[PDB]
RNA sequence: AAUAUUUAAAAUCAAAUAUAUAUAUAUUUGUUAAUAGAUAAUAUACGGAUCUUAAUAAUAAGAAUUAUUUAAUUCCUUGGAAUAUUAUAUUUUAAAAUAUAAAUACUGAAUAUCUAAAUAUUAUUAUUAUAAUAAUAAUAAUAUGGUAAUAGAACAUUUAAUGAUAAUAUAUAUUAGUUAUUAAUUAAUAUAUGUAUUAAUUAAAUAGAGAA
RNA sequence: AGGUAAAUAAUCUAAAGGGAAACAGCCCAGAUUAAGAUAUAAAGUUCCUAAUAAAUAAUAAGUGAAAUAAAUAUUAAAAU
RNA sequence: AGUAUGAAAAUGAUUAUUUUAUAAGCAAUCAUGAAUAUAUUAUAUUAUAUUAAUGAUGUACCUUUUGUAUAAUGGGUCAGC
């Protein structure tokens, strides 16, 4: 999706972390494209958090609802991976 | 004394503040009573309510009990009262001839401002 | 900053550190009439909210782009990389020609035990994923590997199988949003 | 409506450090502060029916403040049940036996609510007389805080 | 009162007060008032007036009350009804007389049909 | 890759078009039977007609049976209230009928303190998080 | 410094209020603390934890004791005004200036109000059919804890008088609904019965049992 | 004397609710049924436990912190 | 001590659901997770029912007394009287 649009490559980064070396940690990771954050993802593991950030980003992409005052938004199709 | 009436010999800070507030309220009530009477008397003479309220010369109450209450020697105000008379009654059978007002029954309703001159 | 509204915490009249759950204190707290900025005390993971969506995902004719609400509180310079591939850290390389690819394919079919993905990657300066994308192994090798995996699974206790199932369920749940 | 959403982060057990060398509170006040955290009263999602309180790692507990002459006077009691077995230990003696962390724990226990979750809450408190401790690596941290800390110290901590 | 962010936002909540009882709502929410409404019948629409707070995710307009011109907030009266019937017993400790305190309070189910910045 | 999860919508009766909860009422009486006197009187005396005129979305069935007099309502959700109106006067019967028409069909239920609003909607503000709070704890 | 008393606002002084009023008169208020003395038998016993502060160094603690107070502090007459505080926003160069707000401390009962419901009385209405009545519904007010006791109103059960109806019915039981509910009713299920001394009004009672 | 005898008032008796750790008789306050927004009473506001911030003095004895133990002694402190 | 019938209870064994081996007191009520069952309008992010996670409140009943959780009276339980 980032490639398709005029966006920098997305990378996931630890924002906040607590309870590493426990039964139930909390890892907050943000998928940044440049300095802009696209998706925020919490998780018990790092991997999980990363996944969640990506899913959040995708949700924000797809479930974007424009205003009625805006001129019509025709999307450029589904992101064919 | 096997039954335990666990009442402390002295009052808390919060209790004392409440007592003070109560004392202030009774003074306020008295003031209102005198004020209303004055207003009524002004009206009888023939002034409007506002004019009566403005009036320089306030009329003192003619009835006896009210007049006594107005006097601070008989019935002092909370600001006038001593620290001791706010929180301590006179009790002739106590040591110190003094007893906490909170130990008086129905002290929240019953008023007792004036203690004897040297007790 | 487009808007210059005063900003407020979600204020109780009581001690917030001791009585955060006490709704009564919140109910009591009146604040002067007007517009405020109450920044949300929440992660924006499940939210489809318009104040949560980033500006790049908003349309060009969206009025909301200009307004300052998708706040960039974090900074990418300060945050460290998590589970990032080696291609992302040092860029993608498209160096291997057709001949090299063909050689790799030949090698992999011939002997996947000797010429494994990692070894190929090491040889040609490329990713194991890319090697996989390029070349299939001999299907026999794959079958053997599947059989080994099945044997391992069988070797488990009841508890381990259940745990694996739970893990799988959790994984599935992650991608829901 | 307010309740509906992802609640996993709200009910997340965080880990709270307190360097007793830095903290200027006396023992009892510190214990009281800890108790709330342990219960989970600090967090608005709290409910009495649910244990939802955080971990508290106390460290450098040897430098804990105790007013008056309580260190040589204050007596900690104990009793099995058999008469003539009342065990009374002064605070300094208790410290010598176990540490200042034990003392803190006792205070925190007394602060906590007396029910089935009390023990769990007490367990979540992790006290240490000196500096070094295993939970060093799991105290809540943020990326914005990292500039304050020097470069090699972080690496050393990670290694530890 | 620059009420532009609220107007823009897709999600939006209100904290309207009926008889000083606050109810935090979005559109579609189903309020359950703990009394019998006499004025409105079932099917009637209620235009909420004492609206304390109107909030987005990050902003909120607040008034005592908010200007009626700025918003709309239409509830629909979707059934007067009652709570479940209960009978707690009242009695003293060496007394065979046990007075039954029967109770079955009234309810009014509203539904918040419309909520938007005008 | 993205895949759908098959899911169905939830009807909120009020928001678009209000469908009236009470759909049908059955007045049941007995020609014999002294308990059915007030019901019989109600049926006779021009009140029922007025009622029907007022509420043309409800259908008003009138039945005769040997037992006690009955008021059974029928609601949109599929539930059925049945009130026995034995030995009640005309006015009491009418009040009962009014009560029935007022009801949304749902079962009676104990509510806890301040259990007021019932939302399908996700919170407009998020759910709280300790990492994302304004004031950090200590 | 020394000796010896007193621990006091009566006098005295200071401060405040009220009458003529830059003063006089009358009233009101203001005068120690610590320790020792100290003390028994299941076990420490403020209800328990615990409370006494500390620069460096915290966006941060410093009685949780005793005494006199306040609801940010200071003047003026509950109220306003000024002062700095705190928080926030804006502008300028982490600071300065401008402005908005907070100053109504809070908790707390089955108290009071509000919000609805019930009964009773008083006073007004409305609707429907001793109509100066009855039923139902409004509004305002007052009342509704209760042993001994007094008074009023109901229900379940059984018998007698009158009495439609019917296995698509009735009775009894179980479960789940309904009606402000010791009761009855709806549905399902079960077993009986070709069927209620049935609904209703009267008359009566071997008429209601965790208490001998 | 938690004694006894009467006098006056209140409560209990026959009164549930809040406070007084627990509590017939103390401090508030009288349950027709709910509801739980607002005023509150007595009593409270570090935690257990619903709720708090200040000011000026004094204490250092854990004195004391809701059940005040005396004569006397010692050490200070003011005033004359 | 008639004859039929008898899911009347106390009472026993067994099965099912659910809770329970770090927790302390009339064993209930209210709050509140979870698990299970039923549901020919669960459209569901559903509804009811059952069940000692966890939290809070809670000193059997009667009699007799100035006054009873009382370690005062009386009752083993249920059915009929
Ligand atoms: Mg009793
Ligand atoms: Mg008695
Ligand atoms: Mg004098
Ligand atoms: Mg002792
Ligand atoms: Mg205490
Ligand atoms: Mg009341
Ligand atoms: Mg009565
Ligand atoms: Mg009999
Ligand atoms: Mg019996
Ligand atoms: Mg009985
Ligand atoms: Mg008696
Ligand atoms: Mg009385
Ligand atoms: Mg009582
Ligand atoms: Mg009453
Ligand atoms: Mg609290
Ligand atoms: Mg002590
Ligand atoms: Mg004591
Ligand atoms: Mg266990
Ligand atoms: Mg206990
Ligand atoms: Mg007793
Ligand atoms: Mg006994
Ligand atoms: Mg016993
Ligand atoms: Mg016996």
């Amino acid at each position: 999706l980032c490639r398709r649009e005029g966006l920098e490559k997305p990378v996931s980064k630890l924002v906040a972390e607590s309870g590493r070396l426990s039964k139930s940690p909390v890892f907050i990771v943000h998928v940044f494209s440049g300095e802009e954050t696209l998706g925020e993802g919490y998780g018990s593991s790092l991997k999980e958090a990363k996944a969640r950030a990506a899913t959040d980003a995708l949700m924000k992409w797809y479930c974007y609802e424009p205003l009625a005052q805006q001129e019509p938004v025709i999307d450029p199709g589904t992101v064919v991976v | 004394g096997g039954l335990l009436w666990k009442i402390p010999w002295r009052m808390s800070t919060h209790q004392k503040t409440r007592q003070r507030e109560r004392l202030r309220n009774v003074d306020q009530v008295i003031k209102q009573l005198t004020l209303g009477l004055h207003v009524q008397r002004c009206q009888d003479k023939g002034l409007t309510y506002q004019e009566a309220m403005e009036s320089k010369k306030k009329y003192k109450p003619r009835s006896k009990s009210l007049r006594l209450l107005n006097k601070p020697s008989v019935f002092p105000k909370e600001n006038q009262m001593s620290s001791k008379d706010k929180y301590w009654t006179f009790d002739k059978k106590a040591v110190g001839y003094r007893k906490g007002i909170h130990k008086v029954p129905k002290w929240t309703k019953i008023s007792i401002r004036k203690a004897p001159k040297f007790f | 900053k487009q808007f210059g509204f005063p900003k407020t915490q979600v204020t109780t009249i009581y001690n917030k550190t001791k009585s955060a759950s006490n709704y009564k204190g919140y109910l009591k707290h009146r604040d002067a009439p007007g517009m405020y900025y109450q920044p949300s005390e929440s992660i924006a993971t499940g939210s489809v909210n318009s104040e949560t969506i980033p500006r790049s995902f908003m349309a060009a004719s969206d009025p909301r782009r200009g307004l300052d609400m998708p706040v960039q509180s974090t900074k990418a310079k300060q945050c460290p990389n998590v589970l990032v591939g080696k291609s992302t850290v040092n860029g993608k390389t498209y160096h291997l020609g057709p001949q090299e690819i063909d050689e790799i394919r030949k090698l992999r079919l011939d002997n996947p035990q000797k010429y494994t993905r990692k070894f190929l990657a090491a040889k040609y300066g490329i990713s194991p994923l890319f090697v996989s994308m390029v070349s299939k192994p001999s299907e026999q090798h794959v079958q053997i590997m599947e059989s080994r995996l099945q044997e391992i699974q069988s070797r488990w206790k009841e508890k381990r199988r259940i745990a694996r199932e739970d893990r799988k369920r959790r994984k599935l749940l992650w991608y829901q949003a | 409506s307010q309740k509906i959403g992802h609640s996993g982060l709200a009910f997340a057990r965080l880990w709270h450090h307190v360097d007793v060398a830095r903290d200027k509170r006396t023992l009892g006040r510190l214990a009281s502060a800890i108790a709330i955290t342990l219960i989970g009263r600090h967090k608005p999602v709290y409910h009495p029916s649910q244990d939802c309180g955080d971990y508290v790692v106390v460290t450098n507990c040897q430098k804990i403040r105790v007013t008056g002459k309580k260190f040589e006077q204050k007596t900690y009691w104990s009793h099995s049940g058999r008469p003539g077995q009342l065990k009374l230990q002064t605070m300094n003696k208790v410290v010598a036996d176990k540490g200042f962390g034990e003392i803190l724990k006792k205070a925190v226990s007394g602060m906590l609510p007396k029910n089935k979750l009390r023990k769990q809450r007490l367990d979540r408190l992790k006290v240490f007389d000196g500096s070094e401790n295993p939970y060093k690596q799991n105290i809540t941290a943020f990326a914005h805080e990292q500039s304050s800390i020097p470069e090699p110290l972080k690496e050393s901590i990670f290694n530890q | 009162t620059d009420t532009t962010p609220l107007k823009l936002s897709n999600e939006l909540y209100a904290i309207f007060k009926i008889h000083n009882r606050p109810y935090l709502v979005t559109e579609g929410d189903r309020v359950i008032l703990p009394f019998k409404l006499k004025q409105a019948e079932v099917g009637d629409i209620l235009n909420m007036t004492d609206v304390t707070t109107l909030g987005s995710r990050n902003y909120k307009l607040v008034g005592h009350p908010i200007n009626t011109s700025l918003y709309t907030l239409k509830a629909t009266v979707v059934g007067k009804t009652k709570r479940a019937f209960q009978t707690r017993e009242v009695t003293k400790r060496r007394n065979r007389r046990v007075r039954h305190a029967k109770s079955k309070g009234d309810l009014t189910i509203l539904r918040i049909s419309e909520l938007s910045m005008n | 890759v993205v895949k759908a999860i098959a899911r169905n919508s939830i009807g909120r009766n009020g928001v678009g078009a209000f469908v009236f909860p009470c759909r049908k009422i059955t007045l049941q009486f007995c020609n014999w039977g002294g308990s059915s006197e007030g019901m019989r009187k109600f049926l006779t005396s021009k009140r029922l007609d007025k009622w029907g005129q007022e509420f043309p979305w409800i259908q008003f069935e009138v039945m005769r049976k040997s037992g006690h007099p009955l008021l059974r309502a029928e609601y949109t959700n599929g539930r059925e209230k049945v009130i026995c109106v034995r030995n009640l006067n005309i006015d009491n019967v009418e009040n009962k009928l009014k009560l029935l028409k007022d009801s949304d069909g749902d079962i009676l239920r104990r509510r806890t303190k301040n259990d007021n609003v019932e939302s399908l909607n996700s919170s407009v503000r998020g759910i709280w998080s300790p990492l994302h709070a304004a004031k950090r704890h200590r």
